């Protein structure tokens, strides 16, 4: 059994991101950890931990045990920097060397490592609606969706993970997924281009509002992204023939599902276009929508047009060292 | 900030065993147990003492012993009695011809 | 626990004192560490007496000659 | 029971207030103090942030706008002590540079892992300046100094640098005066 | 244990206070009236000669699953358990 | 949970199995190798073994093979001042009790 | 038989008698102390008891203790048996197969190893032979002094399966057996013997002799340890395939395939209880089989599967049967039964193993068969309902057959021979222990007395007939 | 119907000993079914509707629902 116990009287120091580490009911002393880096991708790829903890009396691996299948539970927030949020998860240790007085720890989080399994044995879903699939596969995360319509069949074989059909659902939904804080997210990518900002960054302008924005890099490759998706998508069905769907004027590639709805959003994503780093917002999560503006700091003040006014963050990471908090974004628009 | 502590040896009071209830007559309990235990004599833990027999029998005046002395006591109260802050030692003769007075403060 | 330590002992004290109004005030102190150490003492010559005499009984597993 | 050496006693007539002794669980060195003593201490006050990023909570958390902090040293010392000999010339003036010469060893014979590293002195400077658990780093002396008739110096001058081994709180400094 | 051991384990500061030198002869005298025997009958087990009557009885049964005894027929009941064991070599004569 | 030090003969749980590793550290103690310390029973250890043990070692925690070594079954059983008592290192006390932890084998054992 | 409220009691009482404790303190300071003392107190006492109690070993609760008081009186346990079989089956699939092998190794579809015990004949279309499981490796230890006993402990996993112990001793190029002894009973100076003995770990050793009472083997010498390993209970029906292995020349000229017998008869080793019940014995025992017992011991230790066995002399017999008979002197009377073995097997093993029992001379053995007596039994209960009639008519047969029948051990409860016949009262209290019943009654009818020599009397449940309602 | 159990040590007497499930097992749940053991010995304890007609020695019980 698991009892749920009160948080300890002896905790009275207050931190910028990482505010206590804990194994159980016993806490690692804080000020040991010197580095951290926490991910939250834009894709069901979980989010991720890393920690480098100071150990030269040998005490991390040798006396608590550390390896394979250790669940760490973790606190951060920052609630009095520039976003005032705070919440609680759980991780899962992959792997920990020693070296140098050091170790470094690598975690991923549970909710996701129990997503990212390979299935012992087949399970197949006939004609069944997505969200019973989706309550099914990950049955201990909250489920946000807006972009569910039609039903269908779908697959998972022998060895393969259940994020494979998820991203499955997601691509013949046309909508983005990511799971973090507790809930797992499948917001439509249509309406997401006519969604209202929530913060605003600026640059060169120092009387702003808002906050402000320190390094930023410009990403004019849009044909990198777009190569991939350049196809005119082909298909076999039994009873109508063969069915098409896209341009006109590209190349031709088959596919499998004969489904007009699937074969319609299969070209849809989202272009990446900025990238840059701030001071240490911990409310940054994916699919965020934000204001930007732009100033030169030469010539005479103009305003840099090749930005778009609004953008969506697709991947966030923060990381603290012993002296400061710094956050880095990656911003992009639907196509 | 509220840290209490009864009297190391059981005194006898109106109430019963006399009872510490502050920050700083805490420090002074504690302090009072500490120069009356010598070192080795806790039946568990005896890495825990005084080292004051050391100065039984020297000159009263000035001399090199002493200094030797004072070190010994100031690191091993460190190392026993981390977080009580102690400001100086002060040794010299009271009293009669053999008697020698120590001092410890806490500031 | 099987094996008592003076860890253990203390923490039964200070699981036994809670909820009274003279005692819980002394939870942390040197008081009751040094009174849980003494006491302890007694609980750890016990066992091992019984563990040593146990072992000793056999002549397969005595350690001595006088045994 | 630490062995004496150096200028301990009295016969000379200097106040124990301009000397310095080192005391650790083997040996005591006594010696004066010469024109060129001096404490030190140093804090880091400060790359990542750019004009374009400024601004015209706490204070922490803004690193663009604000100077941050990032970390300090323990207190160093640089002592030129000086022995000169007025009755015995071995226990004053050749005794005290081998005892300090032993205290800035390691000793890996030892036993026990602690026991191998160098040992830790406690420095009392005249009598109003103490500070435990200092760690000798540097040491020097000369080799042209006068010599006596059996070939032990008349005098010398040592030169050591020495350092805490850890950093001190605001409230844990005042209390080494 | 003796008249005393507990007691005299105490600092000499806190042997002259009266409660705690009074607490520790209680806890004494609790623990030799109460555990004390069983060790004791522990260890006194080695010698046929030197267990109570208490571990002679349990002997005794033990040896009675396999032979018709009764302890009160003979003079002692240690001479009966060696000499039964001791003529268990004689088998036959 | 409350962890053992590593130095305690408590480590092995059961009172049987741990009387092979208490007669291979007293048959150790009785032998006559060359790196082995001899310590005489002072006065003021006549019924504090943890005070042998932490002035020898520097571990109070190995008092049991103080208790062993001198020839008594109780702690509160006086040792004979001035008994003479040949102690062996802490490191080959540590790998005994890890070989008997983990392994749990006779010394002499033949394996294939 | 103190309890906690007998150590509070006398706890309070102590307090109050004291002088200092009764008057300076009261109320507050006392009570805390007295739970957390009277706790202590407690559970170092139940420690102490559970030490004594596991100090003997008719009271031990733990299997080390029962095996240090086992090795204390020097005692080795049954050793597991290989389960055996026949392949009628070795048809070659090309030309010069193997005319005559012995002792071929052979795997069997698990990683199992087995081995045929006779020479193949010559497989003119094919041929027939009985395989069993064992295996056998081997193990060296040279000698650098004479230590005065030199005892060799093999290790915890060859320990788990082995068979049979072999020792040879080798000096200046000649080698021999040395054969084993009970003890050192009768040797010395220069005979070669050895004694077997158990470590409370479970490790089986050899043990050489002193100077006085053996040889010691001399220095720069080789000892070999010989070992037969066997799987204890391992079953394979029909029709497998049995590939050689070692020799494996022959895997392609061959074909071998399990028919005819399966291989059933494995065994394991000692269970805890027989080990303690069989270590006490062990100390009457000795080696001599003079007394009554003492047969019945042997047979049940070198004859495995037997439920009971009894053996009695000239006099019970001139009191059962005739007044007086010559023939009747030295004369031993032996009778028994094994489930899957008929009487005339029986009697072929009984006598055949009685050969080699110690203290033989002007002894002669003979056999009687049983008789076998039905017994039959008659119930009328009443349950409570909230049972089914059907399921408690059904588990009631089930569990009567397996405690009264006649393959149950209720004839020798543990594997020590002896005859523990059956009385009345044990039904009663059977049949209510299990608690299906309200109240019952029990009727008796075709009962007869056991002469407890060659009688028997099991428990027929088929026609027995059970009345019940409510 | 599927079985599954959960227990909970007694470190001191707290005079009431109120034992609280999950919300999840809360949500699933058809009987309940208490157990005290004592030194080797296990029982049943029945439950009461409030405390009518019991007392000091009886082996009873209430239940509760949290407003959670």
């Amino acid at each position: 059994t698991k009892t749920t116990t009160a948080p300890e009287t002896d905790s009275k120091r207050t931190q910028l991101f990482l505010q206590s580490v804990s194994i159980g009911q016993n806490e690692i002393p804080r000020e040991m950890i010197v580095g951290c880096t926490y991910v939250e991708p834009g894709e069901l790829s979980g989010p991720q931990l890393m920690l480098m903890i100071r150990d030269s009396t040998a005490y991390v691996v040798n006396k608590l045990g550390v390896k394979f299948g250790t669940i760490l539970t973790v606190s951060l927030g920052d609630p009095e920097g520039h976003g005032g949020i705070l919440f609680s998860e759980e991780f899962f240790v992959l792997k920990a060397p020693r070296k140098d007085d050091t170790v470094l720890i690598y975690a991923f989080s549970n909710p996701v490592r129990l997503l990212k399994v390979p299935s012992t044995s087949a399970q197949y879903f006939v004609d069944k609606p997505p969200s019973a699939v989706v309550s099914s596969l990950a049955p201990g995360l909250k489920v946000n969706a807006d972009s569910f319509r039609k039903t269908s069949t779908y697959h998972l074989n022998v060895g393969e993970k259940p994020t494979k059909v998820l991203q499955e659902i997601a691509r013949d939904t046309g909508s983005m997924c990511w799971a973090s804080r507790g809930m797992i997210n499948f917001k439509s990518m249509e309406k997401m281009a006519n969604a209202a900002p929530s913060l605003t960054y600026e640059s060169a302008n120092p009387n702003t509002s808002g906050f402000t924005i320190s390094q930023f890099n410009i990403l004019n490759a849009d044909y990198e992204y777009q190569r991939r998706h350049n196809y005119r998508m082909a298909s076999y069905d039994m009873t109508k023939g063969v069915v098409y769907s896209g341009n006109q004027e590209d190349p031709i590639k088959f596919t499998s599902n004969p489904d007009p709805t699937a074969l319609a959003n299969y070209n849809k994503f989202i272009l990446p276009r900025l990238d840059m780093l701030v001071e240490g917002n911990a409310a940054l999560t994916p699919g965020t929508t934000l204001k930007i503006v732009v100033h030169n700091t030469a010539g005479d003040g103009e305003l840099d047009e090749s930005i778009p006014d609004k953008m969506i963050v697709m991947s966030v990471t923060h990381f603290e060292d012993r002296f400061r908090f710094v956050s880095r974004a990656q911003l992009g628009v639907v196509n | 900030a509220n840290n209490n502590e009864i009297d190391p040896l059981l005194t006898l009071e109106l109430s019963g065993v006399k009872t510490y209830e502050s920050q700083e007559e805490a420090w002074g309990a504690r302090l009072y147990e500490w120069l009356n235990t010598y070192q080795g004599e806790v039946y568990g833990d005896p890495s825990w003492g005084n080292v004051l027999p050391q100065f039984k029998h020297e000159p009263t005046n000035l001399s090199h012993v002493q200094i030797a002395v004072e070190a010994m006591l100031l690191q091993k109260l460190t190392v026993d009695l981390p977080d009580i802050p102690i400001s100086g030692l002060s040794v010299a003769e009271g009293d009669a011809f053999d008697k020698l007075k120590i001092s410890i403060r806490i500031r | 626990k099987t094996t008592p330590t003076k860890d253990s002992i203390r923490a039964e004290f200070e699981e036994l004192v809670e909820k009274d109004s003279f005692w819980s005030k002394f939870v942390g102190s040197q008081f009751v560490s040094m009174l849980t150490l003494f006491i302890t003492q007694i609980v750890y010559r016990c066992f091992q007496y019984a563990d040593a005499a146990l072992a000793e009984g056999f002549i397969s597993t005595a350690t001595r000659r006088s045994s | 029971a630490p062995i004496a050496y150096g200028v301990y006693s009295q016969a000379d007539g200097v106040s124990p207030y301009l000397k310095v002794t080192l005391t650790n669980s083997q040996y005591q060195v006594t010696g004066y103090i010469s024109q060129g003593a001096a404490m030190n201490m140093a804090q880091n006050w400060e790359s990542m942030g750019s004009v374009s990023g400024a601004l015209g909570t706490t204070s922490v958390a803004r690193w663009n706008s604000l100077m941050v902090w990032e970390g300090g040293t323990p207190p160093t010392f640089t002592l030129p002590v000086t022995f000169i000999a007025l009755n015995n010339p071995f226990i004053e003036v050749s005794g005290a540079i081998a005892a300090l010469t032993a205290m800035i060893s390691p000793e890996l014979k030892a036993a026990n892992v602690g026991g191998q590293i160098p040992e830790r002195v406690t420095l009392n400077i005249g009598r109003r300046i103490n500070i435990t658990d200092v760690a000798i780093q540097d040491l020097s002396f000369d080799l042209d100094a006068p010599r006596d008739s059996n070939g032990y110096f008349l005098k010398n001058t040592v030169n050591l640098q020495l350092t805490g081994s850890s950093i001190y709180n605001s409230s844990d400094i005042v209390r080494a005066f | 244990m003796q008249r005393s051991w507990f007691n005299h384990r105490l600092t000499s500061a806190k042997q002259k206070s009266l409660l705690y030198k009074s607490l520790a002869d209680l806890v004494q005298s609790m623990m030799d009236t109460f555990v004390d025997p069983w060790l004791e009958r522990i260890t006194n087990r080695k010698s046929i000669f030197s267990m109570s009557k208490e571990d002679l009885e349990t002997r005794t049964n033990e040896l009675g699953q396999f032979f018709t005894i009764r302890t009160s027929n003979s003079s002692s009941v240690p001479m009966l358990l060696q000499q039964r064991l001791d003529e268990i070599h004689f088998k036959g004569t | 949970q409350y962890p053992l030090s590593r130095y305690d003969d408590r480590n092995i749980a059961d009172p049987i199995l741990r009387a092979e590793l208490r007669k291979e550290v007293m048959l150790m103690c009785e032998s006559n190798d060359k790196n082995l310390t001899i310590y005489y029973v002072l006065p003021d250890e006549q019924y504090r073994p943890d005070l042998l043990a932490y002035r020898m070692w520097g571990i109070a925690e190995l008092r049991w093979v103080v208790t062993l070594a001198a020839g008594l079954e109780d702690e509160s059983q006086g040792m004979t001042v001035g008994k003479k008592l040949k102690l062996p290192p802490a490191t080959w006390i540590r790998e005994m009790i890890r070989h008997f932890q983990y392994d749990g084998q006779v010394i002499g054992t033949l394996s294939i | 038989t103190p309890t906690k409220d007998s150590i509070r009691a006398e706890f309070e009482e102590l307090v109050e008698k004291d002088s200092f404790w009764s008057k300076f303190v009261g109320s507050q300071f006392v009570s805390m102390l007295t739970l957390f003392i009277t706790q202590i107190v407690y559970r170092c006492f139940q420690y102490a008891d559970a030490a004594l109690a596991e100090g003997f070993i008719s009271t031990a609760t733990r299997r080390s203790s029962i095996l240090a008081a086992a090795e204390t009186n020097s005692y080795v346990g049954t050793k597991p048996t290989p389960s055996s079989g026949m392949i009628e089956i070795t048809a070659t699939s090309e030309d010069a197969p193997a005319v005559i092998p012995k002792n071929m190794p052979l795997i069997s579809d698990d990683q199992y190893p087995y081995m045929t015990m006779d020479v193949c004949r010559l497989v003119d279309g094919t041929g027939t032979v009985e395989v069993a499981q064992l295996e056998i490796q081997e193990v060296t230890y040279t000698v650098t002094a004479a230590k005065e006993f030199l005892e060799v402990v093999l290790s915890k996993a060859l320990t788990a399966v082995c068979y049979k112990l072999e020792v040879f001793v080798t000096t200046d190029g000649k080698t021999t057996q040395w054969s084993s002894s009970t003890m050192f009973r009768l040797a010395g100076s220069k005979s070669q013997v050895y004694v077997e003995f158990y470590k409370p770990s479970e490790q089986l050793g050899v043990r050489f002799g002193d100077g006085l009472i053996g040889q010691i083997p001399p220095e720069g010498s080789t000892i070999t340890l010989k070992v037969w390993c066997t799987n204890g209970d391992i079953t394979l029906v029909a029709g497998q395939n049995l590939t050689p292995v070692d020799s494996a020349a022959n895997l392609a000229n061959l074909i071998s395939v399990k028919t005819t017998t399966p291989i059933t008869a494995g065994t394991d080793a000692e269970t805890t209880e027989i080990t303690r019940n069989r270590a006490q014995y062990y100390l009457a025992y000795d080696d001599q089989v003079v007394w009554g017992g003492d047969y019945t011991y042997f047979l049940v230790r070198n004859i495995p599967g037997l439920s009971w066995v009894k053996a009695w002399g000239e006099g019970q017999q001139e009191k059962l049967d005739g007044a007086y008979n010559v023939q009747n002197i030295n004369k031993i009377f032996i009778s028994g039964w094994h489930p899957n073995k008929s009487q005339s097997e029986l009697e072929e093993m009984i006598l055949a193993a009685f050969k080699k029992v110690p203290n033989e001379l002007n002894k002669k053995f003979s056999y009687k068969e049983v008789r076998k007596l039905p017994f039959k039994i008659t119930i009328t209960g009443r349950i409570s309902a909230s049972l089914t009639i059907e399921n408690v008519t059904d588990e009631l047969k089930s569990a009567l057959e397996t405690k009264f029948g006649r393959d149950s051990t209720f004839f020798d409860p543990n594997r020590v021979g002896k005859y523990i016949l059956i009385k009345k009262k044990d039904v009663w209290a059977f049949i209510e222990t299990l608690g299906y019943f309200r109240d019952f009654y029990l009727e008796f009818v075709e009962w007869n007395e056991s002469n407890g020599f060659y009688d028997f009397v099991y428990l027929d449940t088929e026609n027995s007939t059970f009345n019940i309602s409510y």
